[PDB]
């Protein structure tokens, strides 16, 4: 299962 | 930036028996960019049904990937892999070698 | 799982006295909490995020500790004011397996009421020169602890207190109103029974 | 024995077309069981290993929707690395990423991961700490900074050493009958004349899982490392591996030689000698 | 910094009938959110969106579409109005780091079987007691507002043609005194010496945010639309 968080660069 | 050249390997699935269904493989690894061309051949001809595996790479980056179709090897039949690459000037061909 | 749950109902604090709002919550993986805020016509807004070590982040005296053994994250102030009167949200926050979301409690009212030092009640009979017969009682100038009865009879009508500030000098004064159709029946008993 | 859940990222800006290349996949050990491309027309997370299928469309469109919000995160990232490096628009450059955990034999936490590359250069990695970043340079550093304030370390920690290891468990338990085998290999030797003084051994190892394995060479018992071309470990398609080790060695000395195989399942390590 | 706006802010539907909300951002921010809340409680997820042209659903999906046209835009659809629906929504927006959400001012929606019980207050203005002033040198006025459904208003009060702030208190939520009639009440309070002054003027002003044009309404009686209704009052010895 994915992570459901989504940091950017 | 950053550039390294495929190492290629064609080869069968199971031990090859002539007449006997099987599959030729051929896989490329340890390249970067992604970017890649690869073909496998019959008697030097484009074999049209060739499916690959999704584009995946290793701990150090490097990008592989599994080309392969279902076959029958015969003992006259010549069989390989061609690939090209940003660092490759002219498509790399390898041969297929059960003896290998 | 994935919930969480406030402290349920109006929570009335004198201006002065700590300020202390319960939330707990249940949660499948490490939790994150935060608490986020309404004033009456306004939008919500962030006040403080469980994070950066052990159980204790914050905001404006508010700060809050979270516990994870007892899955508790209370706010809490040392001296409430009266601009502190709001809605007060408590929200987990998913993001591990699902897709990043706040799930928000129901809400904790908080109402900071004054400390009345010389608390002058009385009720006022006011009337409507526009209508004949129309009039209303005001109670005002009472002490914040004393209760405002709630209507019992139908066509008669009883307000919330409320608290009123006059600008000259610290005037700040409860107020209630009542009114009605009833043929006749006086201020003097209305207001009755704290 | 020991297990890993690991996703690979790779984004690729194209300039000759409207949209960078995404392409998503997530394994199990060495089985890969989804995958996503951001080109086919299904635009959904698929299915890659029977066992994944049982899982039900609450599943399928919760790693859907995460996906796309990867892919485009990612897309953003091809922008926001082209002007931290201050380069132009027209060339193609690529955004790589993975993360997962590691299991030790009793399923519990181990080691987690959380990490990128630029052009094929390492960017920016969670370090072992768990808590900490690494970042090789000023770009880096500016990525480190946002994350930092956004205590992204630490949700990270929550689902490696949560979610990941509890779906990594889940999948195995799904996917036993695959997942936790154990292949031992099946090996032999070939030997060819390459000149009239030299001749070649090579040592084969086949149809073995997981991918790990070890092969060395060894002359009158000692590593011959220095000398030995070992191919990469590769996929024969039905989900076991292959690998060779060969050394060139002086005719007449064959038998000098050792190839020595070691593999999980191998109850004890396997001693080679041409015959 | 980061703002959200929503529109319409307010709205009276009929069951059966077609509403949309709008929300409108300009901070860059690819996430965006619907939540409902009810009797000022709650903060309930309808739906979501993450990019333009992508859209989520929320916690409580059921009712609702809504549609993400750009980055900047997103839309709350009710197709088929019921009283159920019957709340205040609030749009919200955010970045990659999502637990930190900026909300807008909130629309109030109230659906209703029928559009003929909508009807705009009566506003009366409560004079003075002679007793208050003369003990307590203080003058409160009180403002009531009666009659009106929706309970969508707005109390303001003017002196001397400008509104005033200090010295009002009006209540927070407006009183039902019946099924279809909401009461609303405010005080402005001033010194014995400003109501004793006959120059100046004492206006409460409650804002009615009612039908729309497109609403439509019989040939019977007058169209509760938007409006204002003031009571007056000017300072006597």
């Amino acid at each position: 299962a994915l992570w459901g968080f989504f940091p950017v660069l | 930036m950053i550039q390294r050249t495929p190492k290629i390997q064609v080869y069968s699935r199971h031990p090859a028996e002539n007449g006997k269904s099987n599959f030729l493989n051929c896989y490329v690894s340890g390249f970067h960019p992604s970017d890649i061309e690869v073909d496998l051949l019959k008697n030097g001809e484009r074999i049209e049904k060739v499916e690959h595996s999704d584009l995946s790479f290793s701990k150090d980056w490097s990008f592989y990937l599994l080309y392969y179709t279902e076959f029958t090897p015969t003992e006259k039949d010549e069989y390989a892999c061609r690939v090209n690459h940003v660092t490759l000037s002219q498509p790399k061909i390898v041969k297929w070698d059960r003896d290998m | 799982m994935d919930s969480v749950t406030q402290t349920e109902g109006l929570v009335t604090l004198t201006e002065g006295l700590p300020v202390m709002l319960n939330c707990t919550y249940q949660s499948t993986y490490s939790p994150f909490l935060f608490w986020y805020v309404q004033h009456l016509n306004e939008a919500p807004k962030l006040l403080l995020k469980s994070f950066t070590d052990n159980k204790r982040p914050e905001h404006q005296g508010f700060h809050a500790t979270l516990h994870k053994s007892s899955s508790s994250f209370h706010l809490q102030k040392s001296s409430a004011q009266l601009s502190d009167s709001a809605l007060y949200y408590c929200a987990l926050f998913l993001a591990s397996s699902s897709f990043s979301k706040l799930v928000f409690g129901q809400g904790t009212s908080l109402s900071v009421v004054p400390n009345i030092q010389n608390p002058e009640p009385a009720v006022y009979q006011l009337k409507d020169p526009r209508s004949q017969d129309s009039t209303l009682c005001l109670f005002t100038d009472f002490d914040s602890q004393i209760n405002v009865p709630k209507t019992m009879e139908s066509g008669t009508f009883i307000t919330d207190k409320t608290v009123l500030d006059m600008k000259a000098m610290d005037s700040k004064s409860n107020g209630a109103i009542a009114w009605s159709n009833q043929t006749s029946f006086t201020c003097q008993d209305i207001f009755k029974e704290t | 024995g020991s297990h890993s859940m690991r996703y690979f990222f790779t984004s690729v800006s194209r300039p000759g077309r409207g949209e960078p290349r995404f392409i998503a996949v997530g394994y199990v050990d060495d089985t890969q069981f989804v995958r996503f491309d951001s080109d086919a027309a299904s635009q959904r997370m698929e299915p890659r290993a029977p066992w994944i299928e049982q899982e039900g469309p609450e599943y399928w469109d919760g790693e859907t929707r995460k996906v796309k919000a990867h892919s485009q995160t990612h897309r953003v990232d091809l922008g926001t690395l082209r002007g931290y490096y201050n380069q132009s628009e027209a060339g193609s450059h690529t955004v790589q990423r993975m993360y997962g955990c590691d299991v030790g034999s009793d399923w519990r936490f181990l080691r987690g991961y959380h990490q990128y590359a630029y052009d094929g250069k390492d960017y920016i990695a969670l370090k072992e700490d768990l808590r900490s970043w690494t970042a090789a340079d000023m770009a880096a550093q500016t990525t480190k900074h946002k994350w930092e304030a956004a205590h992204v370390a630490e949700q990270l920690r929550a689902y490696l050493e949560g979610t990941c290891v509890e779906w990594l468990r889940r999948y195995l338990e799904n996917g036993k009958e695959t997942l936790q085998r154990t292949d031992a290999p099946k090996t032999h030797m070939t030997h060819h004349a390459v000149s009239d003084h030299e001749a070649t051994l090579r040592c084969w190892a086949l149809s073995f899982y997981p991918a790990e394995i070890t092969l060395t060479w060894q002359r009158d018992g000692e590593d011959q490392t220095q000398d030995t071309e070992l191919v990469e470990t590769r996929p024969a398609g039905d989900g076991t591996f292959q690998k060779w080790a060969a050394v060139v060695v002086p005719s007449g000395q064959e038998q000098r030689y050792t190839c020595h195989v070691q593999h999980e399942g191998l109850p004890k390590p396997l001693t080679l000698r041409w015959e | 910094e980061a703002a959200v706006t929503q529109s319409p802010r307010s709205k009276v539907a009929v069951t059966g009938g077609k509403v949309t909300l709008s929300c409108h951002q300009t901070n860059n921010h690819d996430y965006m959110y619907w939540y409902r809340q009810d009797t000022g409680h709650g903060l309930r997820l309808i739906h979501y969106s993450y990019v333009a042209d992508s859209t989520e659903k929320g916690d409580i999906p059921d009712g609702y579409k809504a549609s993400r046209p750009s980055q900047e835009n997103f839309s709350l659809i009710l197709e088929l109005a019921s009283l159920s629906q019957t709340a205040v929504y609030f749009c919200a927006s955010s970045d990659w780091v999502s637990y930190e959400q900026y909300f807008g001012p909130g629309t109030r929606l109230t659906v209703l079987e029928d559009l003929r019980n909508v009807t705009p207050p009566k506003v009366s203005l409560f004079e003075p007691s002679k007793a208050e002033i003369a003990n307590k040198q203080k003058a409160t006025l009180v403002c009531l507002a009666r009659g009106f459904f929706p309970d969508h208003v707005e109390l303001s009060w003017w002196v001397n043609g400008k509104e005033v702030h200090s010295g009002v208190s009006t209540d927070p939520q407006a009183y039902k005194e019946s099924n279809y009639s909401y009461a609303l009440s405010s005080r402005l309070r001033v010194s014995a010496t400003f109501w004793h002054n006959p120059r100046n003027h004492f206006r409460c002003q409650v804002q009615f945010h009612g039908l729309s044009e497109e609403d439509k309404w019989p040939e019977g009686s007058p169209k509760p639309v938007t409006q204002n209704i003031s009571a007056e009052a000017w300072g006597r010895a």
